[PDB]
């Protein structure tokens, strides 16, 4: 755990294994979650050195910054990586390691 | 190294942005600004890797020994743990060479 | 109903038969199952994606 | 090959609704604008946000997004 | 509570998988793991799975 917190500003990235069945909103929210952050919180929103704004994530500020971007990956079987194509695409995987 | 590179210059302002979504999280590229999750980079393109003084470097990234300059850092960019094999840096990379060529056009400022 | 009493005649039908009938069920009902419920979901399952990833 | 979600978005921010949702979402952020730069906005600890304003704006493009979208893609 | 603590409701996406008849979209899965692997592993672990 010090390890993990050390390598991301204090913050603890939890294990995925069961995040589709431990979080109200299962698939929709993951998948709202990783292709909703904004370019810039909302005026009159301070952010905390570091916090990322979500609208999604309850209270808005989320350690975790947005990590999918159009084509940062390429699918082995020619699929345009888009981000909301990689968000569902990976929110799938993470559903059936869920289940 | 060149033969397998191709930098070219950019813009400076979607640099600074590609800077600030997919690179300030972990990094501070200005003179004077502090080490985080990854090391300050202001001035990194004259020194050595691995050189930024009170910062816990991998031995993969000290043992790289590259001089960081405009086809290096582009090639870097482009798959991280490619190039540099047991990096603890964080990030796929930016596979798209316009977009890496825009983000070292405005690195190279910031940073000297 | 003459189709019953051709087989029962108004006998109710006994616990072997029963039974029997239960093995056959089961063996009959769960292949008619899969076989509707894997080709409901043509496409989706791994047999069908292996076979599309060949290269 | 465009992001299909950003795509969708931005073709209902164009609607009626969606017009008018930003533009109250705009209103906002310039009256939050004008009360950053006024002296003596730091000890306030009653600031305006425009958190609501957004919410509207994002949940109505949520609602016309969300059936639509897995249609483009894979 | 305010909508911000709250945090916005996630929308309704048509899976694939919604539906007491649907199995999940292995081709999907499979996408899915490339990109766990390339870019969610270097900070998230998947302990419990085999
Ligand atoms: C495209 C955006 C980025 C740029 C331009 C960038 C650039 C660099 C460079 C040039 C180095 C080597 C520094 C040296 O030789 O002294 C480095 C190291 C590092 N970066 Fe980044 N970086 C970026 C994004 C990230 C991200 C998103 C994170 C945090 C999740 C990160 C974490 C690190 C860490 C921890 C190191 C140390 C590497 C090691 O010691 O193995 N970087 N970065
Ligand atoms: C597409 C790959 C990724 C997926 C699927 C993913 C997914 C998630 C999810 C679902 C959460 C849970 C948030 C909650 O509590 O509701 C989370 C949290 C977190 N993630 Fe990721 N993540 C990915 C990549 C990354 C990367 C690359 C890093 C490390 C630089 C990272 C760092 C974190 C951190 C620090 C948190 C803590 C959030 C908090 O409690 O504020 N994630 N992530
Ligand atoms: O970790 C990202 C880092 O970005 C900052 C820069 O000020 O916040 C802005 O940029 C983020 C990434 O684009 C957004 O998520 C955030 O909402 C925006 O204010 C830092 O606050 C943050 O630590």
């Amino acid at each position: 755990e010090q390890a993990a917190r050390a390598a991301n500003q204090g913050a603890l990235p939890p294990d995925l294994s069961l995040i589709v069945k431990a979080r109200h909103g299962g698939c929709d929210y993951i998948f709202s979650l990783l292709t909703g952050y904004p370019d810039e919180p909302p005026a009159g929103v301070a952010l905390p050195p570091g916090s990322n704004y979500n609208p999604y994530f309850p209270g808005g500020s989320i350690a975790m910054a947005r990590v999918l971007f159009d084509d940062m990956v390429e699918y082995e079987d020619g699929t345009p990586a888009t981000t909301s194509q990689m968000a569902k695409d990976v929110t799938t995987f993470l559903n059936w390691c869920a289940e | 190294a060149k033969e397998s590179t191709g930098f070219k210059p950019g813009s400076a302002k979607k640099g600074a942005t590609l800077f600030k979504t997919r690179c300030q999280q972990c990094h501070t590229i200005e003179e004077g600004g502090p080490n985080k999750v990854g090391p300050n980079l202001h001035g990194i393109f004259g020194r050595h890797s691995g050189q930024v003084k009170g910062y816990s470097y991998t031995d993969a990234n000290i043992n790289k020994n590259v001089k960081w300059d405009e086809d290096s850092m582009s090639e870097y960019l482009t798959n991280p743990k490619k190039y540099i094999p047991g990096t603890k840096m964080a990030f796929a990379g930016l596979k798209k060479e316009k977009d890496r060529n825009d983000l070292i056009t405005y690195m190279t400022k910031a940073a000297k | 109903s003459s189709l019953y009493k051709t087989f029962f005649k108004r006998n109710a039908v006994f616990v072997g038969t029963i039974f029997a009938g239960a093995f056959v069920f089961q063996t009959v009902f769960d292949t008619a199952i899969t076989s509707w419920y894997e080709n409901h979901n043509k496409g989706k399952l791994w047999k069908d994606v292996k076979a599309r990833i060949a290269a | 090959v465009t992001d299909q979600l950003e795509d969708l978005r931005e073709h209902f921010k164009n609607t009626e609704e969606g017009k008018a949702l930003v533009h109250h979402y705009e209103e906002c952020a310039e009256r939050v604008k004008i009360q950053q730069q006024q002296p003596g906005y730091a000890d306030l600890e009653h600031k305006e946000d425009c958190v609501e304003e957004f919410f509207h704006l994002q949940h109505y493009l949520d609602t016309a997004t969300a059936p639509r979208l897995f249609d483009k893609l894979k | 509570m305010t909508a911000a603590e709250h945090g916005l409701h996630a929308p309704a996406y048509a899976w694939s998988h919604n539906g007491p008849f649907e199995t999940f979209d292995h081709a999907s899965i499979r996408r899915g793991y490339q990109v766990y692997r390339e870019v969610c592993a270097a900070c998230h672990s998947l302990d419990r799975v085999a």
